[PDB]
Order: structure tokens, then sequence, then C-alpha cells
């Protein structure tokens, strides 16, 4: 039984800032798929940002590049998503996603079924 | 390149009514003339040839480089598996000799100077030469285990002198305003640079040791064992290294599965440090501010062999792109990744003498890849050499004319008569000024079978240019 | 190396360095001739002697080889060429330092250019003027610097139109020591090369096509250590033109004329073209008030390495 708690969401004006935080268990070495996803109301869940290597690089989506900033605490199961220049296109429920251990293994049993519970991030017009 | 002929009296101010500007290159380098054929424009402007070195330290540097070149004698181009080291080992000794010569030049420049941009260009050339010697002038194509003591000693040098990011202004920014993350970024940046004493010292400076005793001891012990571990780092043998990295990996595993009686972030700043020391590729790449810090780490703490270099540089170039601010980064990047053709131009933008002799010793090492003398040969080293010679011929420094004439006589390109033509056309312009110097001109006229120029020079000496004085003493 | 006033009240036309580069000769329209010396101790050009002996505007000037002594030739619009030998037994700046050796008055029109032949051909000089007739003179006895006989006369242009103020001429010997005697001529839109034949006479050997306007200056750059010859022309159309010369298929029109480089970086008339002493650097200057330097690349192409001033 491990958990993925996240905080920092809220309701802000266009051009405002928000700071999302998330925590986890295990966070053992590399081979991560750990990152922020988002789901707009009615739409499908899309990836926002993700730490591929351990500080080696970042994978952003093309609608937040140059505005959002992801960071990770070294060798640890925490993430921060700094959302600068928020616009009405970022209104969604954001989810923290990750991986409990880090081995190539086999493609089965992805982490635990409970991901991040979600935090609501809405930016008015 | 755009330079003002005179930062004081500009003869043209407005765009309208363009004036006929005339310019003439003088027989001497630093004394060329310009003027204007127009009304009320009766000023003569002496414009010295742009980007040139007239100092005596430069002449001594060229004298030293030409001594090492003549000292290297007959070496041109020779993978292969036969005979002995021959030029190879000798070439390296020559390489570290010219590196010492360039350093003495840079030192004498920093002492007596008025413009420091020349100092910046020379240091960039020295950085590239350090990278070149580290990459191809120690191991002789082999691996690191063959001669670890020399290789690292050069690598830690090439990184240390290269940039200036580790400096008093930077540290104080983080030393003045343990808890802060920045401290660990700078500690890992020191570690990735092999700056062990600086890192350890900052330790005492760092808040942690007493506090670790105050908090979990174990961690405090551990950190002290890691401080001890860096003092006992072995540079002499790879076998000693093998145990070392084994010890660091055992320490990192033991701490990763241990008690967490500290803060989450402090637990989260110690595991990194242990794994950067262990050589994990992620966080060597994480706490690297540039790519050469990354490359230095991978060579230092993962695998110490030259092979994975191609991989390392690529990964480093995926973390921090080549900084175009300076003119040595892309050269070194190219130097590491096989290609050497591109770096010769850039160094010629820094210093023509250093670039010419660099191409010379590169051809001497081999490292390769219609009959004019000024024409390309195997690796265009003759170009670099013969053009530097032709450049020196106009400098008007009679202490360097022996260097130029010798450098032309030692060219592997051109006939004996081709060099004979070159000397015959160049020697009359020699700045002979003392009565004992003309022995040199006459001896060369005899050496290259040009007695007609010998007697034609003694005619000019005749009557001291037609009784152009009164006493006209020996001096 | 700061600017300094020449001392001329009228327009300065030509400035020429001596063989060693430590002295400088100057001529201006106020009929004046000046000679400056650069002291060895400090970099400060200082006047040696400048009290001309002419009547019309002087245009050209040149130094003779020091194996003949201190000799300066001068050509003016007074249809004459005067020769001067420096008398070292006179104080500097006295009007007494230079003595007239000879005065050539054979030209029936105003002269524009004169240049000394290379040292390996004796005391020899060439002059050209409005008469359109190039004249070669020689000092047959190097002991008598006044026995200046006329060697040759060549009608370069047959019809010199009088009612035109748009005239220009220059001359440039080939500085190569191990090459047949030859000299380039810059007249009007044409540029032709004269070469010494077996009969001791001159002959039209080659031309430089492509010039579509007046040629302000030419300069045979003495390549040192090359089998070809390079000559650069500043043209009024605004194109520095570097031509390559190399005779081919000689059993015994042979001369070759390549057009290595055209450069219009000045966007206006190119007034001055000068070569290095080693033929390594080519200088050019024009209406933009800038001077550009050129070096040869590996593919024998010329590339601008520096541009100076406004």
């Amino acid at each position: 039984q491990v958990q993925l708690v996240e905080t920092g969401g809220g309701l802000v004006q266009p051009g405002g800032s928000l700071r999302l935080s998330c925590a986890a268990s295990g966070f053992t070495l590399d081979d991560y798929a750990i990152g922020w996803f988002r789901q707009a109301p009615g739409k499908e869940r899309e990836g926002v940002s993700c730490i591929s290597r351990s500080g080696g690089s970042t994978t952003y989506t093309d609608s937040v590049k140059g505005r959002f900033t992801i960071s990770r605490d070294n060798a640890e199961n925490t993430v921060y998503l700094q959302m600068n220049s928020l616009k009405p296109e970022d209104t969604a429920v954001y989810y923290c996603a990750a991986a409990r251990t880090r081995g190539t293994c086999w493609l089965n049993r992805i982490g635990m079924d409970y991901w991040g519970k979600g935090t609501q991030v809405t930016v008015s017009s | 390149i755009l330079v003002p002929m005179t930062v004081n009296d500009q003869p043209i101010e407005k765009n309208g009514d363009k004036m006929p500007l005339k310019f003439k290159l003088g027989p001497l380098s630093y004394q060329n003339m310009a003027f204007i054929t127009a009304k009320d424009k009766y000023k003569l402007y002496p414009v010295r040839i742009p980007r040139l070195d007239t100092s005596k330290e430069f002449s001594a540097y060229v004298s030293g480089l030409f001594e090492i070149y003549r000292d290297l004698g007959d070496d041109r181009v020779f993978v292969n598996s036969n005979f002995a080291k021959e030029h190879n080992a000798t070439v390296n000794l020559a390489m570290e000799a010219i590196l010492n010569e360039l350093e003495v030049f840079i030192g004498r420049v920093k002492d007596q100077d008025g413009r420091v941009n020349r100092f910046y260009e020379l240091e960039e050339s020295l950085t590239v030469l350090n990278c070149l010697r580290t990459m191809y002038f120690i191991l002789d194509g082999q691996d690191v285990e063959e001669n670890r003591s020399e290789f690292i000693e050069s690598l830690l040098n090439w990184i240390n002198r290269s940039d200036g990011e580790p400096d008093e202004e930077y540290i104080e920014q983080v030393f003045s305003v343990f808890e802060t993350q920045y401290f660990w970024k700078l500690l890992n940046q020191l570690v990735l640079r092999g700056l062990l004493s600086q890192a350890i010292g900052c330790i005492e400076r760092s808040d942690l040791l007493p506090y670790l005793s105050d908090t979990c001891a174990v961690s405090f012990d551990a950190v002290s064992d890691s401080i001890e571990l860096l003092k006992q780092y072995p540079k002499d043998s790879s076998s000693t290294f093998r145990e070392w990295k084994n010890l660091v990996l055992k320490l990192s595993q033991a701490f990763g599965s241990s008690a967490t009686d500290i803060s989450g972030e402090l637990r989260d700043y110690i595991e990194d440090f242990l794994l950067v020391i262990g050589g994990n590729q992620r966080k060597i790449l994480q706490y690297s501010r540039t790519w050469y810090e990354s490359f230095c780490g991978f060579l230092l703490y993962y695998i110490p062999s030259l092979e994975l270099s191609a991989e390392y540089l690529q990964m480093s170039l995926e973390a921090n792109v080549v900084d175009i601010t300076n003119d040595w980064e892309q050269p070194c990047v190219d130097i590491i990744s096989g290609k050497i053709h591109s770096i010769l131009p850039v160094m010629e933008s820094l210093d023509s003498c250093t670039a010419a002799f660099t191409a010379m010793i590169c051809e001497a090492k081999g490292l390769i890849e219609l009959e004019d003398l000024f024409s390309y040969r195997n690796g265009m080293a003759s170009y670099m050499l013969n053009s530097f010679a032709f450049e020196l011929c106009s400098l008007g420094d009679k202490e360097l004319w022996p260097v130029a004439i010798g450098l032309i006589a030692l060219s592997a390109t051109g006939t004996r008569s081709a060099k004979k033509m070159v000397i015959a056309e160049l020697l009359p312009h020699y700045p002979f000024v003392t009565n004992d110097d003309i022995e040199w001109m006459l001896s060369i006229c005899v050496e290259w079978r040009l007695p007609e120029i010998a007697k034609e020079i003694y005619t000019t000496l005749g009557n001291q240019m037609l009784s152009a004085h009164n006493i006209i003493e020996s001096i | 190396m700061q600017p300094f006033d020449s001392g001329h009240d009228d327009l300065v036309h030509d400035v020429v360095y001596d063989f060693y580069g430590r002295h400088v000769a100057t001529c201006s329209s106020d009929q004046h001739i000046k000679v400056f010396k650069l002291d060895k101790d400090t970099s400060n050009w200082e006047l040696s002697d400048s009290w001309r002996a002419h009547d019309s505007s002087i245009v050209a000037i040149d130094w003779a080889s020091p194996e003949y002594g201190r000799i300066i030739a001068s050509a003016s619009y007074d249809k004459t060429v005067k020769l001067w030998e420096e008398d070292p037994d006179q104080e500097e700046c006295s009007g007494r330092r230079w003595n007239k050796l000879c005065t050539l008055n054979d030209s029936k029109g105003s002269l524009y250019s004169v240049k000394f032949a290379p040292a390996h051909l004796g005391l020899k000089l060439a002059c050209l003027g409005n008469d359109g007739i190039l004249r070669l003179y020689d000092a047959l006895e190097p002991s008598d610097l006044r026995s200046w006989t006329l060697t040759s006369e060549m009608k370069v242009l047959s019809i010199p139109p009088a009612n035109h103020l748009q005239s220009d001429f220059c001359l440039s010997w080939c500085p190569s020591r191990f090459s047949p005697e030859k000299l380039a001529v810059s007249a009007l839109e044409q540029a032709i090369i004269y070469q010494r034949g077996k009969d001791g006479k001159l002959h039209v050997a080659a031309k430089l096509p492509g010039h579509k306007s007046l040629i302000r200056s030419i300069s045979w750059a003495p390549s040192i250590g090359r089998w070809y010859q390079l000559i650069a022309t500043g043209c009024k159309d605004g194109r520095i033109r570097i031509f390559k010369i190399t005779e081919k298929l000689s059993p015994l029109s042979n001369l070759q004329v390549e057009l290595l480089s055209e450069h219009d970086d000045h966007n206006g008339e190119v007034w001055s073209v000068s070569w290095n002493l080693t033929g390594t650097i080519l200088s050019s200057a024009g209406d933009d008030g800038k001077v550009r330097l050129w070096k040869a690349t590996y593919s024998n192409e010329f590339k601008c390495m520096s541009v100076i001033t406004a």
C-alpha cells in the first residue's frame, strides 16, 4: 500500500501562475515514466510533462513548452510543475503518474491502480 | 571584421559626396598608409595591419616554436602493427613541449600587456591544445588502463583551466544567502571536475559535519567515510580504481537501504552525491552545468576507458549544447568526436602561429582526414607553415627572418629550386641593419647557390647606400 | 600611429613607400613633392624634405631600387618627368636635399603615371600620358645618373580624344624577377600587357576584358613562389577584378588570362589597388570610405578578411 498525494491546484486568472506538487513510494533508480498528465472535461487524458532520465532530459507536450516547467528532487519520488502564463486552454484535472520500482521486467502491472487522485486546475478567461 | 582606421579623426562623416579613399600596403606590416585625394582632406593615416602581434614575447614564442620544430626534425606521416613507437612517443614529448612553450608565452603576455583580448585568444588556443593532447597525445591510440596516471592528470587540467564557472564570485552567491539546493549543485559540479580538495574544504565550510554528529550519527559517519574516500582517491592504477568504485557502490547501496533519521531533502541530497561518485549516468548528467563537466564525469567515475567517449560526448551534448559564446567548445567537441578538419580554421582565427604549428604536429602524429608551394599537400600543413612564413616575412622583425627562411627550407613541398626561387625573391627585403648581420645573407646566398643576390646585396651595402651619412661607423 | 597633416595646400595624388618601408614619398597638385622619414626609436612619421620643383599638378611618383641609390621619379601635368637623387650632405627640410638629375620632356601631353622597373633590369622606368604613347627610359651607365636615354615608344591608344576630361592612366611593372620582362598598362576602359620580345621590342601579349568603365588603378602583385602571375584592377564600375596569368602550350597569344575574382563589396568606384610585398594580401579602397583586404583561399579564390574605417 503506497500512495500518490498531490496539491497546489486552484482557480486563477489568465496569465496567472500555479505550482503543483506531488509525492510517492519506492522511486527506485531510473527507467521512469513518471510525470504530470491532464484531462480536460470530456476529453481524453494527455501527457503534460515527464522526467525521462534523472535530470538528463525532459519530455513536454507542445502546448506547454516555454510556459510550464517540471522539476524533480534528486533520486526521489516528488515532482513540481510550475505553470507560468496560464491560459483557458490549461483548464483540466491534473494527475501525477509514476512507477513504484525501476527494472525493465515485463510489461505488466503498471505501478498501482491508484495514480494521483487529481487536482483541479482551472484558469478563467 | 570591422575595425576603425582611426578612432579619433574619421575623414568621412556624411553619406553624401563620397570621397576617393586610397590605401597602400607598406613593405613593413605595422606601417601601411591611407589618404584621400580631395579638397581639404590633406591628412595621412598610418593604419597598422589588423590583428597583429609586434611584442617581443611573441618573437620569443615563435623562436621557441621554431626550435622545437627543427628539433623534431624529419617527421611527416607514417592503423598499423609493426616496428616501434618511433615518432609517436617522440611526438608526444614534442607536444607537451610546445604546450609548455605556449604557457610561457601566455604568462609573459599576462605580465606585460595593454590589451587582454590577445590573452583571451591565446588561452582559448591553449584550452584546445590541452584537449588535443589529452585525446591523442598520451595513450597513443590505446586505452586508459595502459597509462592512467598521465591521462587523468591532463584531463583534470584541460577542464580546470578551460572555463571560469568555478570562481569566488559564484561560490559567495551560494555561501551568503546546506539547506539550500544550490549547495549540492555546486558540490556535485566540483566533484564532476575532479576538484576534490575544493569540495572537501567547502565541507568544513558547509554546515553539515557538526550537525550530522548532532543528528543521525550513522549518516555522519558515512559522510565522513565518503570525505575520507575522496582523499584516498587513486590516480596511479586502474586496478586500485576497480576496488575504489566497488567500495563506493557498496557504500551507496548500504546507505540507500538504511535508516532515514534526517530530512527528506537531506536524505535526497546524500543519495545523489553517493551515486554521482558511484558513476550513475543520470545524475552525472543532472548536476552538469555544461557538456564537458558531463564528459569529465563519465570518464572519471563510470568507466575510465577511452572507447565509450563517442557515447559520452553524445549524452553530454544531449544535456548541455555547445556554448557558442567561446571559440574552443565546438573545437574540443569536434576534437573528441573524430573530426579534426574543422578546428584548424577556428584556431587560425585565434593565432596563426599556434594554428600552423598545431597542424604541423598533427600531421606528425599522422591523424589524417597543381605544384605550387602555396598549394595544399597531404593535410595542408605546408599551407599553415608556408603562409605563416610569408606572413612573418612582412613583419620586419629581423630576429624572425631566420625562422621564416628556415621554415621554407624545411618544407616537404616544393622543389629545391622552388625554395630557391622563394628565397631569391624574399631575401632582398630582409631588414639588415648591422654590419655583422650580412654574413647571414651571404651564407644563405652561398647555401642556396644565389651568388648573384650576394653581390647585388653588397652593392647596396656599397658606400652605405651611397655615402648616406658622415662617420657611418660600424654601429 | 595617429594621423598627421601632409603640409599640402592642394590635393595629394599619390603616396609611395620606399624599398624598406621606413620612408614615404608624396606629391600634390600645389606642384609639391614631400619625403618623410619614420624614426627607428618611435612610431612618429616626420618630415624629411618637401619643397617641390614643378609647375603643374604632380600625379605620380615612385622609388628606384636602393642598389642605384636614393632616386625618386615624378610625373606632372606639365608634360615632363623629373628625376631626383637625395644629397645626404644637406640638412633635412631645406629645399636642398634633393637634386634634379634629369628632365624628360618628350611627352607632348600631360602625364599620369610612372613606375620604376624591377631592379634586375637596370635603371629603367615607364611613363604614360595624354599622348597615348608609353615611353620606356633607361640609364645606360649606372655611373651617370643623367644619361637617361629613351629606350622605347609604344602607341597604346591611336585616337586620344581631346575634348574629354574623363581620362585615366596607370602603369605597373611585373615585379617577378624570374619572369620575362613585361608591364601592364591602365588606359581608359582597356587594360593590355606588354612583353619584351626576342627583338628587344615590346609587343601586345594579352588583355584584361570585362572592364566596362574607367580603370582607376592597377597593380602587378609579385607572387613569390608561384608559377602564375596575379594582377588586380580597380574599375570605375565598382568591381575589383583579380586576373590570373599563365602561358600554356608554348612551342617556342601564348599568355593566359583568367579572371579569378570579381568583387563589388564597395558599391562604387575602386580608386586604389595595392599588393603586399609577398603577394599574400591585396588592398582595395573606394567611395564607401572603407579599405578591404583580400587573401587567397585554397581554391585560388580571394576572400575578404578585413574591412577598415568610414
